[PDB]
RNA sequence: CAACGUUGAGUUUGGAACCCUGAACAGACUGCCGGUGAUAAGCCGGAGGAAGGUGAGGAUGACGUCAAGUCAUCAUGCCCCUUAUGCCCUGGGCGACACACGUGCUACAAUGGCCGGGACAAAGGGUCGCGAUCCCGCGAGGGUGAGCUAACCCCAAAAACCCGUCCUCAGUUCGGAUUGCAGGCUGCAACUCGCCUGCAUGAAGCCGGAAUCGCUAGUAAUCGCCGGUCAGCAAUACGGCGGUGAAUU
């Protein structure tokens, strides 16, 4: 929700499409288990370059105020701001439902 | 009772032998929802029952919960302060209501076998005189009769 | 006791090569580590790691029974019942 | 008739008669079938043969018991205490592993 | 031919009767082959023949989809019933005297939210 | 039959009568059109809560109706493409077209 | 997909009748008959009808009560910190314990468990995705890889239920907690902190005091499935779907 919390995930999002656009295919080749018995270590631990680089680190967040928790992939919102858009005509499609 | 008023409900009649009080047998002994097989402790209970008696299967049920079925029971009310436990006479809507429970009961609390020779051994009891399916119908005329001056008579 | 390993055990690059170093002519026993996630090779015998739980660093002897450890399971997370020195105590 | 160990098995059906026995389970008891060869009869119509060939098959009991409490390592921590070992709240449940 | 709908449910059933022998085919099977082990609400769906006498001589085919066992079931049973009403008006004062010809208008319907099981309250701590 | 369009928007009085013109305005051109078949609706049905802090009830309901029909030509002639690639009139529904 | 020609698989030509599907339209309004009732209202029954007496069930919950909750969603007054209660990173913590309380799940079985065969659902999901077929592994899963951007492909082969057989109520061919050993999968990475599989171990517990909770119909009860969150913490949380189907007033 702060301006210092979500600049620490936009850095997380940059080396996204730096390191894992072209270069996270060549650890994928052997970080996973072949069907022939000989399976190299040395990429495997020599697996040092990703330590503030993970696809597993990103969270979505809110766009109009950014909180990390109850972020619906459709939206890209939060429960609280997503409301306030469809109570009002924010969106088309978010009419009142009944079952 | 003025604003709102419901007769009984009912479902569909007995099997084949067409009968829509028995029907409420199968309807209490209902585990969970399963009446496909509520249908197999009743109908075999009257294929092992022709062997203990003589006559038709719907004689020996009516000629034994008769023995299981009361007459005036006690409801607790309130008047004045102290609670008084004043015995209201039970009809034949009700009573053939009460004769089934005590009965369903009685065939649980007693682990030997399957539930198809426990309803069938409390159905013969009740004519003789054995089982908690006939004192229950004696332990609830303990408790009336003895309060007969909390109710005046009809 | 079995958690997640295939065929890569997982063990730091800080780990390793500081103790390729010392495995020369066989030199120094006290070494420091923070990571925890960290899978301990048979060439770490002899060797006292001193590994991180948050408060400080405990001071840990490794042997040829321990090859499929964590070095986190050794040093305890939390204060319960174990091995910890007797603290003084103050007003009750 | 003695199988093995101090456990005698008596008048049930062979593939629960084993199960008394520490090491086989419901698993293995259905396993020692086909090196075996006998169908789920009962116990007391074999042969003077069939218990001598199914006294091959396993045979490890007392030592098996020994195998569970084995070494003690490094580690065994909160089995020297008492105490459920995973993350559970031993403040108000877990008399499993407790008096 | 003579059309039938009929509805339980969430089961739809198409009756369409025929004059012939008297054998029930439901969804390319037998009447005894699609509801197997003996079920007790097979005897329903021959009521609507019984009550005016018509198995022996009427012959039919149906399509049941959706909905359980017992949800089909009731499902011929208002499809035959709404079908011997096109071939004479006259059988509809023996047949409707059961409520043959009525819809079953129970449904079980949607989970309320806040609530478990529709109109199942969680219970809260007491005093 | 050969030519295949999808229309999909989210209220219905604006598609029907779009896809009404794509058969009042393709049956003139040269072949014959099959009639606005409307198949079945993708309804989603997902809750949120509304307040901002501890109160697990009141929460409420967002519905997306996703309206979709389709409508054929037969032979895809020369005056049937100037017509259909000019007609743009979609104020808020998406036209897919599939060979 | 009825009738008609069938590689039996609607499979093909063909047919739109029916089911379904998607927009519209018709319909219950006590309106009609009778009784009760103050020749009112309304109620109690009946007729006709798929459906009646706000049809079932949602959404929708006034003036206001508790200065009840939220300035950790956001916004804002004031105040305070501002080489700092500001900022970056590594490891740890929040899923620590002698206990207590709340809300749930799995059982104490045999209207049940287990083995084999076997009949039907609705509603939704999916392109840094859903992933069949085949091969391999006891299994989770892995290799190869088609199709679907989707009522044309996939996620599932839904479970109770049912037939036969076995057991046949001994803490058990009930129950799975716990524990050991060996693996799979997602991610730098999972000892603390994971899910799942395989093998073995296999207790508590025989329905439970005072007290107390929900529900009147397709509801209670019970049996499966899907979705959102999400790399991963898949039937135990929440939301959503259907199967079977009462009791009493």
């Amino acid at each position: 929700a702060r301006k210092s919390l979500i600049q620490r995930e936009k850095k997380r999002r940059n080396l996204e499409q730096k390191y894992h656009l072209i270069r996270r295919s060549s650890k994928q080749e052997i970080r996973k288990v072949t069907s022939l018995s000989d399976k190299w270590e040395i990429h495997g631990k020599l697996q040092s370059p990703p330590r503030n680089s993970a696809p597993a680190r990103l969270h979505r967040r809110c766009f109009l105020t950014g909180r990390p928790r109850a972020n619906i992939r459709d939206f890209g919102l939060s429960g609280h701001i997503l409301r306030e858009m469809v109570h009002t005509c924010l969106l088309p499609g978010a009419t009142r439902s009944s079952w | 009772s003025r604003r709102g008023t419901v007769e009984e409900k009912t479902a569909k009649s007995d099997p084949i032998y067409r009968n829509r009080l028995v029907n409420m047998l199968v309807n209490r002994i209902l585990k969970h929802g399963k009446k496909s097989l509520a249908y197999q402790i009743l109908y075999r209970a009257v294929k092992k029952i022709q062997q203990k008696t003589e006559t038709n299967p719907l004689s020996v049920l009516r000629q034994a919960i008769r023995g299981v079925t009361p007459d005036i029971a006690v409801k607790a009310r309130r008047v004045g302060g102290s609670t008084h436990q004043v015995p209201i006479e039970i009809g034949s809507t009700q009573g053939k209501a009460l004769a089934i429970r005590w009965l369903l009961g009685a065939a649980r609390k007693r682990p030997g076998r399957n539930m198809a020779f426990k309803l069938s051994s409390e159905l013969v009891d009740a004519a003789k005189g054995s089982g908690d399916a006939v004192r229950k119908k004696e332990e609830t005329h303990r408790m009336a009769e003895a309060n007969r001056a909390f109710a005046h008579f009809r | 006791m079995t958690r997640s390993l295939k065929k890569n055990p997982f063990v730091a690059n800080h780990l390793l090569r500081k103790i390729e170093k010392l495995n020369k002519k066989a030199e120094k026993e006290i070494i420091v580590t923070w990571s925890r996630a960290s899978t301990i090779i048979p060439t770490m015998i002899g060797h006292t790691i001193a590994i991180h739980n948050g408060r400080e660093h405990l001071p840990i002897y490794i042997t040829d029974r321990m090859v499929g450890h964590k070095l986190g399971e050794f040093a305890p997370t939390l204060n319960f019942r174990g091995h910890a020195k007797n603290d003084n105590k103050s007003r009750r | 008739i003695r199988i093995g160990g101090v456990e005698i098995p008596n008048h049930k059906r062979v593939e629960y008669s084993l199960q008394y026995i520490h090491g086989i389970g419901r698993s293995r008891s259905r396993q020692i079938l086909l090196d075996l060869n006998f169908d789920n009869k009962v116990t007391k119509d074999l042969s003077e043969e069939e218990v001598i060939i199914l006294r091959k098959e396993k045979r490890f009991n007392r030592v098996a018991i020994e195998r569970l409490k084995e070494i003690r390592c490094y580690r065994g921590i909160r089995h020297k205490l008492g105490l459920p070992v995973r993350g559970q709240r031993t403040k108000n449940n877990c008399r499993t592993l407790k008096g | 031919t003579v059309i039938g709908t009929g509805r339980r449910k969430c089961a739809i059933a198409r009756v369409v009767l025929q004059e012939g022998t008297g054998k029930f085919i439901i969804n390319y099977r037998d009447a005894k082959e699609y509801l197997q082990g003996n079920p007790l609400w097979l005897q329903y769906v021959k009521t609507p023949l019984a009550t005016l006498g018509y198995e022996t001589n009427y012959d039919v085919f149906v399509k049941a989809h959706g909905g359980g066992l017992s949800g089909q079931a009731q499902a011929i049973s208002l499809g035959v019933a709404r079908a011997l009403l096109k071939v004479s008006a006259s059988h509809r004062a023996p047949l409707k005297q059961e409520g043959l010809l009525t819809r079953d208008s129970r449904i079980v319907e949607r989970k309320k939210p806040g609530l478990k099981k529709a109109r199942k309250a969680p219970q809260f701590s007491k005093r | 039959q050969k030519i295949r369009i999808k229309l999909r928007s989210y209220w219905v009085p604006l598609i029907e009568d779009s896809c009404k013109q794509i058969m009042d305005a393709a049956r003139t051109t040269n072949a014959k059109t099959m009639g606005p078949v409307p198949l079945p609706t993708k309804k989603r049905i997902f809750c949120v809560l509304k307040s901002p802090h501890v109160h697990k009830d009141a929460r409420f309901h967002f519905e997306i109706r996703t309206h979709q029909r389709l409508i054929d030509i037969l032979y895809p002639t020369a005056q049937t493409i100037d017509s259909l690639m000019q007609l743009d009139l979609p104020a808020g529904v998406d036209v897919e077209v599939k060979l």
